[PDB]
């Protein structure tokens, strides 16, 4: 892939019924916790989280870098004031695609503070194809797609220098 | 059952700046949304901000910016709300309440409040002089007698009758803040006037931060 | 910003009677709406909270209802310990915003203003300021307009007034207005004044007292 | 286990897959289980499955 055009495909503020405005410290911006810019942290909205629903048919004309997560909280509390229930899941489906995570709330080691992790997978999404998100907790969405707008060989080297 | 123990009421120079806390107790710490809502003196109710204790962050209302600051301290499960560059309009009952989710939910449970007072003013005690009732006999019929505590700082001040014996027919209005920057407030009872010869009225009024008590005894006319 | 427009904006009814109050909303904000009770003196209290739904130990009198941007809160009874101010709230969106909130009297039938007059006492007018006093007592409905006169001259800035809570027993209220003057302004006039337009009331009472005439 | 040895450390577990549910309880009390082994780089989560083998 030579280049890469971002699109907007699932926009923050469409989730009108669950908070799309989390963050953490780890993720920090001016000191104030932020996250991810091309994820969303879908947390309840007051009480509920009841089902969130999304979807895309791929109608930019290329092949779609699409990418999610799945949160895996610590102990019960995090996943109860997170999303209110217990025993959730987070489906996403295309046509190659069926994958259904469902959540491991465990302690774990600290890394930046956090003893919870954030587990994110992805795919390709064809042309005139269509991906389906439905959760009931955990769920990372994107909001963002990137098109594949140049293809051609290409390479990733790893230098530990600049360019001149 | 959580509860919220929030800090002593305050008396601010203007131009001067306060921080009032709240302390949640009964669960744990990361459950909580710590919410402010101020109010102020016959008016009704306003959202300062607040703060989300699993993410650690905080939301202002817009027409604070710049003087609101929110924090917390999870040892001890103590939010903090810090107003700057206080003015006399920031003068109000600063209610902790305790929210729900990233959204703030309700409020529930709420604290009984921070009394915040700005007030380049000073803090006295009340005079009081008797409200002596009257030359009318108007005997068969009634009077009305009283006690007008003027002239303290700052809110409140507390007046009975007779030690809590008389508690019928009284009435103890509202204190009114007035030029002077200083409250006064009236205490008034109505009584047959078949006692006016009998029966010993005296007021009982207690300002709590100047720490004033005056018991004064109000005997009608005479002319 | 999202405006909570609550009304009416006060509301006198009898006990036993129904009332109910609406909040309605600058935008469609679903059923993410609540409503508080603060009784005089004390903190707001939650009644209901996601428009509908009834917090634990409020009594079964209280109802919410409401959907999208119009929103009703029904005591089916009115009873005595529910006179207090009443606030709606919004979450979805986020300033967060009350409602200017509903005022809970109760309907009795109308009452004079016992009217007295307090001409200052002797030792605050050892003092300086010398402040006078008139008192209605025990008057319906609240709405009562006091005015000052010294030696037929109204009044202006001077006048300082204050209401009390309806009261418990009689539902009925009290007010305070208090004339202040310079004690050489006191002890310059002779005709002090002050005078009730009510509504129980056929025509204004004035009740009066001359500087050191008893 | 903190690993203060001066080297590299193979480390085997493992879960058991009981042959019925009277089993299950007279060896762990409860049902619905699990076991759970975690590292910096490591998380796994396994409930373990009860069934009839061969
Ligand atoms: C995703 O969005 C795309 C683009 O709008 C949809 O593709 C289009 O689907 C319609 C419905 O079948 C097709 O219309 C049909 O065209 C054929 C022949 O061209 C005609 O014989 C039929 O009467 C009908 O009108 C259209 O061809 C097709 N366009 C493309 C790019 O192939 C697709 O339906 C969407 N997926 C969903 C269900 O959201």
């Amino acid at each position: 892939v030579k280049h890469f055009e971002k699109v907007k495909i699932l926009p923050k503020d469409r989730w009108t019924q669950h908070t799309t405005t989390g963050g953490s410290r780890a993720c920090a911006v001016s000191g104030n916790p932020s996250f991810f810019r091309n994820m969303v942290w879908l947390t309840k909205k007051g009480s509920d989280y009841p089902v969130a629903k999304g979807s895309y048919n791929n109608t930019s004309g290329e092949q779609m870098l699409i990418i999610w997560g799945v949160h895996h909280p610590n102990d019960e509390t995090e996943q109860r004031t997170l999303y209110q229930n217990v025993g959730t899941y987070v489906s996403v489906g295309t046509s190659t695609l069926n994958k259904r995570s469902t959540p491991e709330i465990a302690t774990r080691p600290k890394v930046n503070g956090l003893g919870s992790r954030m587990e994110f997978s992805w795919t390709l999404l064809d042309m005139w194809d269509t991906i389906n998100f439905e959760s009931t907790g955990n769920l990372i969405a994107p909001e963002y797609g990137f098109k594949i707008s140049k293809r051609g060989s290409s390479g990733i080297m790893k230098t530990e220098g600049t360019l001149e | 059952e959580v509860q919220l123990v929030e800090s002593g009421a305050e008396v601010k120079k203007p131009g001067s700046s306060v921080k009032v806390s709240c302390k949640a107790s009964g669960g744990t710490f990361i459950t909580h949304v710590f919410t402010w809502v101020r109010q102020a003196p016959g008016q009704g109710l306003e959202w300062v901000g607040g703060f989300i204790a699993i993410f650690g962050t905080s939301n202002y209302a817009q027409k604070f910016q710049g003087r609101v600051t929110i924090t917390a301290d999870e040892s001890t499960s103590t939010a903090y709300m810090e107003l700057t560059s206080l003015t006399s309009e920031d003068t109000a009952v600063y209610y902790c309440a305790r929210g729900i989710s990233g959204s703030y939910g309700w409020f529930d449970p709420w604290g009984q409040g921070t009394l915040v007072t700005v007030s380049s003013a000073s803090t006295k005690g009340p005079s009081v002089f008797p409200l002596a009732p009257s030359s009318k006999s108007t005997s068969g019929g009634t009077a009305a007698l009283g006690c007008l505590v003027k002239d303290y700082f700052p809110e409140p001040v507390t007046v009975s009758w007779n030690s809590g014996a008389l508690t019928s027919g009284v009435h103890t209005f509202p204190a009114v803040l007035q030029s002077s920057g200083l409250y006064s407030l009236s205490s008034v009872v109505t009584v047959p006037s078949s006692s006016l010869g009998t029966q010993t009225y005296i007021c009982n009024v207690n300002h709590k931060p100047s720490n004033t008590k005056v018991d004064k005894r109000v005997e009608p006319k005479s002319c | 910003d999202i405006q909570l427009t609550q009304s009416p904006s006060s509301l006198s009814a009898s006990v036993g009677d129904r009332v109910t109050i609406t909040c309605q909303a600058s935008q469609d904000i679903r059923k993410y709406l609540n409503w508080y009770q603060q009784k005089p003196g004390k903190a707001p209290n939650l009644l209901i909270y996601d428009a509908s739904n009834v917090k634990t130990g409020v009594p079964s009198r209280f109802r919410g209802s409401g959907s999208g941007t119009d929103f009703t809160f029904t005591i089916s009874s009115l009873q005595p310990e529910d006179i207090a101010t009443y606030y709606c709230q919004q979450y979805d969106n986020l300033p967060i915003t009350f409602g200017q909130g509903t005022r809970l009297e109760i309907k009795r039938t109308v009452a004079a203003p016992s009217v007295f007059i307090f001409p200052p006492s002797d030792e605050q007018l050892k003092s300086g300021t010398a402040s006078v006093v008139c008192l209605l007592n025990n008057f319906y409905p609240r709405e009562a307009k006091v005015q000052w006169k010294v030696d037929n001259a109204l009044q202006s800035g001077n006048s300082q007034e204050s209401v009390t809570e309806q009261d418990s027993k009689d539902s009925t209220y009290s007010l305070s207005s208090t004339l202040t003057l310079s004690k050489a302004d006191y002890e310059k006039h002779k005709v002090y004044a002050c005078e009730v337009t009510h509504q129980g009331l056929s025509s204004p009472v004035t009740k009066s007292f001359n500087r050191g005439e008893c």
